[PDB]
């Protein structure tokens, strides 16, 4: 099932693939990491996820485990790839002491 | 020495996360697996492997030897 | 059995063929191991398949013995003969330390 982000951008969780619908013509290519984590934010509409939850969910059915300044460093990618602000609250911002949060608006396709 | 945590061992954070993708708990545990086998693992490379080989042999005991009814 | 990919080729494994919709007579000849690779990507249609799982499947059938990375080499094969854009996929996925994706559409005729 394909979603939409905020009426501007489309993503489906099984080809990861980003599309903004200002620009159609590019698409745009993001990690497996980052892809998976925004999807798990899309399954909870706009409410907080904890950190240590979306991050063993991400990572151990991975099989391996990393330390979590990997969490930081894929949603600092996610927040850069996006064109999301900088530390405005537009799609996702981080809420301290209790997780993540996401802004835009979830439509599913199909 | 074959009793002591991994985590006494000095190795740098990628190597122990590495290792404890496949369980590895205790040493010991580390010494009965060769370096074929350990080097089929995610994000466990060369470099990471000189190291914990040169650790090892810091310790003396190099990967592959075998024990008598551990435990 | 017989497959359609992205609506565009037509594979035939029992007899490793490869045809084009756009070049009919066109048909192009892939190697056994390609061929073996093609169809368990299009037996799990968009699920992703784990490296030791393609090369036991390939290999342990007729009792080869070769390196992990000759995998690697069957892929870029398929990827050259499917003139699939390594750096942005649209038939074989490179999915890092899981292994690969058949993202294309795939049907089965009968």
């Amino acid at each position: 099932m394909k979603f939409i982000l905020a009426e501007k951008f489309t993503f489906d969780p099984l080809s990861n693939t980003l599309i903004d619908k200002e620009d159609s013509e590019e698409i745009i290519r993001l990690g497996s990491n980052e892809s998976r984590i925004l999807w798990l934010l899309a399954q909870r509409p706009n409410e907080v996820i904890s950190r240590n939850d979306l991050h063993d969910f991400v990572w151990r059915e991975q099989g391996f485990e990393v330390d979590d300044s990997s969490l930081t460093q894929a949603i600092s990618t996610l927040r850069k790839m996006l064109k999301d602000s900088t530390k405005s609250p537009q799609y996702v911002k981080t809420v301290p002491k209790r997780g993540y949060q996401l802004i835009a608006r979830v439509e599913t396709v199909e | 020495i074959l009793l002591r945590p991994v985590d006494d061992l000095e190795l740098t954070v990628r190597s122990a996360n590495c290792l404890k993708a496949e369980a590895i708990h205790y040493i010991g545990d580390l010494v009965q697996r060769t370096e074929v086998e350990l080097l089929k693992t995610p994000n466990l490379g060369k470099k990471s492997l000189t190291e914990i080989k040169d650790v090892l042999a810091s310790r003396g005991l190099s990967l592959g030897m075998r024990l008598e009814n551990w435990p």
